[PDB]
């Protein structure tokens, strides 16, 4: 009925082919593939040992193991945005 | 490349009744023929060239630096370590490191900075893989421009061959030590 | 196009070597994610703030205000900074930086419109900017010296963690 507002910079990013634009990706649009699976690796790695780390929890709990912990749900949307950098020929 | 169908490339077969793969490409420094089980199959050309050549550069080092470890100690290294060498240093240093004693650091320091290294060079991996201008083993690194003409091309296959060499003589290094102790030179003799 | 610092990478696309100090140095790639401008205004703003503590733990060594020494004790460099918060130090400077940092987040809002330099607060009151070479001399010159003092406070503040003594201190013996 009335247009429907969207910020400003709002694209049409619906997708039909094999992987979605890279514009999806946001700020990260322009990050090569290598980049964002070596990042999924390393974000993997470092969370999952931030996590073993402080898998029996305290009442003390070491605050750089906890935010590095964070990495590891992280790994998950790095190595999605590795697949569609690596299908969008970057 | 230096001796192109007489010493490297094409022609030369290896193992005779064990062909290499024809997908294997016959300009890369170092290509004899032997490629016997087919491995170059199941992985990236350029990724297996270039851990081939990464993995020679640090037998490389490996081994001229566990000879020269049996031949000249740093000064003060003694007070650390001791009497010990090879894989044992290794671990004592990070008992150190376990222990307490801060100034038993130096696999950390190396572990960090060879770490940073690799990762600020992962992009050159990945440009490689990409078909860029970049060939495996090339990081423009020539100081002192010794191989800035065709003398970097005998160089090429003798860097390759030595860090075959290099990456075979560590392997008796170390399981020579892990049946005896000692070292390289105290078992030579 | 290869870069010049690290030879055997690719170029940066969002490095033109327009700006102070730009040698092509970004191999992990940051510039695509941030706003270049952004990025450079982050920059400048770590290394002047570093370049005043790095001034202030030499001077701090060298000599210190009249009274400090009853309240600190012998506690130099970042040992200081909690006594300090117990006094009321630490909040007045806090609230007075974040003052400033307030018109900082208008000037910054500004520089991601494209109508303000990053960096660019217009602040020189002594002219020294008198000719377009000395301006360029001097951003290389301020940017220079602001990684400097960025490595140069790292190494003073994690050499007194090591050691209690201090950047002038450790030079002593
Ligand atoms: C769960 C999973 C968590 C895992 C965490 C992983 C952390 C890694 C972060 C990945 C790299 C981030 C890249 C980045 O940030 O990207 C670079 C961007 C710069 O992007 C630029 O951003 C521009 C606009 O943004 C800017 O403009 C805005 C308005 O000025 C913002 O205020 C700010 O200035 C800045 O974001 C445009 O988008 C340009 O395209 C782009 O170049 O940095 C920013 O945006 C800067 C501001 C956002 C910083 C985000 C990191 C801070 C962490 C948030 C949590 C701490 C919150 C602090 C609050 C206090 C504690 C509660
Ligand atoms: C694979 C490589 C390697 C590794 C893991 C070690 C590991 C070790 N060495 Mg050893 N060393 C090496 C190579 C290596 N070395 C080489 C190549 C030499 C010279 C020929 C030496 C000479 C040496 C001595 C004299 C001593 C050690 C010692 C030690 C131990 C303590 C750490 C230390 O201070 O090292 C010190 C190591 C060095 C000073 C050598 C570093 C020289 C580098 C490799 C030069 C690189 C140049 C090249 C252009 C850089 C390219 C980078 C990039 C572009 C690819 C430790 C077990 C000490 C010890 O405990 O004795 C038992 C000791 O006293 N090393
Ligand atoms: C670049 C290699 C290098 C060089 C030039 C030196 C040189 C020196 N070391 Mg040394 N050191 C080295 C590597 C090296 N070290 C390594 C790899 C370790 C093991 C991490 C040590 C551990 C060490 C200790 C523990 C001590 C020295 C000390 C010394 C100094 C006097 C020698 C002595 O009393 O014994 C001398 C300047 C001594 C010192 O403090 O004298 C100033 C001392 O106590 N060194
Ligand atoms: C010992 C055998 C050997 C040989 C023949 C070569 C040969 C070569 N290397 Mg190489 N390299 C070696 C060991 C060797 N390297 C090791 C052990 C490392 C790790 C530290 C490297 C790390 C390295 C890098 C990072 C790069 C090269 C490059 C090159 C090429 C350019 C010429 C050059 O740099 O001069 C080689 C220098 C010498 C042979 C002098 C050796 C010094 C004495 C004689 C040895 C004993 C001490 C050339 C093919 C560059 C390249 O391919 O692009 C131009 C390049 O970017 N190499
Ligand atoms: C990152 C910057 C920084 C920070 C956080 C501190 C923090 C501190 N300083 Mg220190 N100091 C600094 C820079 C800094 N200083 C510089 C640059 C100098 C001079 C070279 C000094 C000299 C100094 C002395 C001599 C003493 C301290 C002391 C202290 C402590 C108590 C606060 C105080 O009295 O400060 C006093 C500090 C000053 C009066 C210096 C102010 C100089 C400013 C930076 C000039 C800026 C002008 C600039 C052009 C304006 C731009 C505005 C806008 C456009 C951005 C506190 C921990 C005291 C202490 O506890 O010692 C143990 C003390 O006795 N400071
Ligand atoms: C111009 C406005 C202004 C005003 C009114 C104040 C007021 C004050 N500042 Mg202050 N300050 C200002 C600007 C100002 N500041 C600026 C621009 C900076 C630098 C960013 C600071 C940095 C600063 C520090 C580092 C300290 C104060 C302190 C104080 C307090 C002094 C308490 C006392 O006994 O006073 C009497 C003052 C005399 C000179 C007589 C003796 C007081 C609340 C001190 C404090 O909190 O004390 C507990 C303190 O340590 N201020
Ligand atoms: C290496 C030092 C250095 C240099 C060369 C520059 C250079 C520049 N700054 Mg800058 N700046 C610096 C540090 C520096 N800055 C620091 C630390 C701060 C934080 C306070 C700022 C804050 C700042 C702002 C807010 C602005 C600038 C601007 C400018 C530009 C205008 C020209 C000008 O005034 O510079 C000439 C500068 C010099 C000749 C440097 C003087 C060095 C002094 C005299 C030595 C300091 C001695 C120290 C206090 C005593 C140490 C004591 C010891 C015991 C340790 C120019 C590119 C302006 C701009 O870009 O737009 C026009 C602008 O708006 N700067
Ligand atoms: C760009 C490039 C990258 C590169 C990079 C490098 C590694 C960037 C890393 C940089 C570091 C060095 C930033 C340093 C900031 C220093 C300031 C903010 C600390 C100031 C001290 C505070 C204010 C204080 C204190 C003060 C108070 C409290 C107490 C006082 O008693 C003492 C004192 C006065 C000192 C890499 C390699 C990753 C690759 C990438 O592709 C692109
Ligand atoms: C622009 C503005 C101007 C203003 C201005 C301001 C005041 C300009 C001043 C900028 C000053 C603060 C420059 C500070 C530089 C610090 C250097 C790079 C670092 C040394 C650190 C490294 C070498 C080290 C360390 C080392 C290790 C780690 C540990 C130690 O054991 C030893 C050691 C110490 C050697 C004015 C008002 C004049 C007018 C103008 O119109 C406008
Ligand atoms: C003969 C022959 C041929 C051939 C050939 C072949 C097949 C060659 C075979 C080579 C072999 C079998 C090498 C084996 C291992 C070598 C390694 C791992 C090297 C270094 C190990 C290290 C440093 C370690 C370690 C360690 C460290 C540091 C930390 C410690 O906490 C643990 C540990 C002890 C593990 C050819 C091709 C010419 C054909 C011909 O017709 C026949
Ligand atoms: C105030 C206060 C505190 C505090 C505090 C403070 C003041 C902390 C400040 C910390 C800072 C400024 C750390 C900087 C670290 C820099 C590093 C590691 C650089 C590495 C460079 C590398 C690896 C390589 C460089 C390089 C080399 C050689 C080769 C490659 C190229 C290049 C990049 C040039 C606490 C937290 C203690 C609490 C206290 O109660 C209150």
């Amino acid at each position: 009925y009335s247009p429907v507002p969207s910020p400003e910079g709002t694209k049409e990013v619906y997708w039909e082919t094999k992987a979605p634009s890279s514009d999806v990706l946001g700020i990260g649009a322009g990050v090569s593939s290598g980049n964002f699976a070596a990042s999924s690796v390393v974000a993997l790695m470092i969370g999952g040992f931030c996590t073993g780390q402080v898998i029996p929890l305290t009442s003390d709990p070491n605050p750089l193991f906890l935010i590095g912990s964070f990495l590891l749900p992280y790994s998950w949307a790095l190595h999605v945005a590795a697949w569609i950098q690596k299908n969008n020929g970057k | 490349l230096y001796k192109d169908g007489v010493m490297q490339g094409k022609g030369l077969v290896a193992v005779p009744f064990a062909l290499a793969p024809d997908s294997l490409p016959a300009d890369i420094p170092g290509y004899v023929g032997f490629d016997p089980l087919g491995l170059s199959t199941l992985c990236n050309l350029d990724f297996l060239r270039e851990a081939e050549i990464k993995h020679g550069r640090v037998a490389m080092l490996a081994v001229t630096g566990s000879l020269v470890q049996d031949v000249f100690q740093f000064p003060g290294v003694d007070k650390v370590i001791g009497n010990a060498k090879m894989i044992g240093a290794h671990d004592k240093f990070i008992a150190g490191a376990h222990a307490g004693d801060t100034r038993s650091f130096a696999m950390h320091q190396i572990i960090f900075w060879v770490g940073l290294l690799e990762v600020l060079t992962m992009p050159a991996l990945f440009e490689t893989m990409n078909g860029g201008p970049r060939q495996p083993g090339d990081f423009k690194f020539d100081p002192l421009g010794l191989g800035k003409g065709d003398k970097l091309a005998r160089k090429q296959l003798t860097e390759i061959k030595n860090g075959r060499l290099a990456m075979i003589g560590v392997g008796g290094m170390v399981h020579h030590y892990l049946l005896t102790g000692k070292g390289p030179l105290q078992f030579l003799a | 196009a290869m870069s010049d610092s690290v030879p055997f990478l690719k170029q940066p696309e969002a490095l033109d070597g327009s700006m102070a100090g730009d040698v092509g140095f970004d191999p992990l790639g940051f510039s695509s994610i941030g706003d270049i401008n952004f990025l450079r205004e982050a920059e400048l703003k770590h290394g002047r703030i570093a370049m005043l503590a790095a001034a202030g733990s030499i001077a701090q060594d060298i000599f210190t205000f009249p009274g400090v020494s009853k309240v600190v004790g012998t506690a130099k460099m970042t040992g200081v900074h909690d006594i300090l918060v117990k006094q009321g130090a630490m909040g007045q400077l806090l609230l007075w930086l974040s003052f400033l940092e307030v018109f900082g987040t208008i000037a910054l809002l500004e520089t991601l419109d494209g109508k303000r330099a990053p960096g660019d607060f217009k602040f020189d009151p002594l002219n020294f900017s008198k000719n377009p070479e000395t301006f360029k001399r001097y951003q290389l010159a301020e940017i220079k010296n602001g990684r400097l003092a960025m490595m140069g406070v790292g190494g003073m503040v994690h050499g007194y963690f090591i050691t209690g003594k201090g950047p002038l201190e450790l030079l002593g013996n």
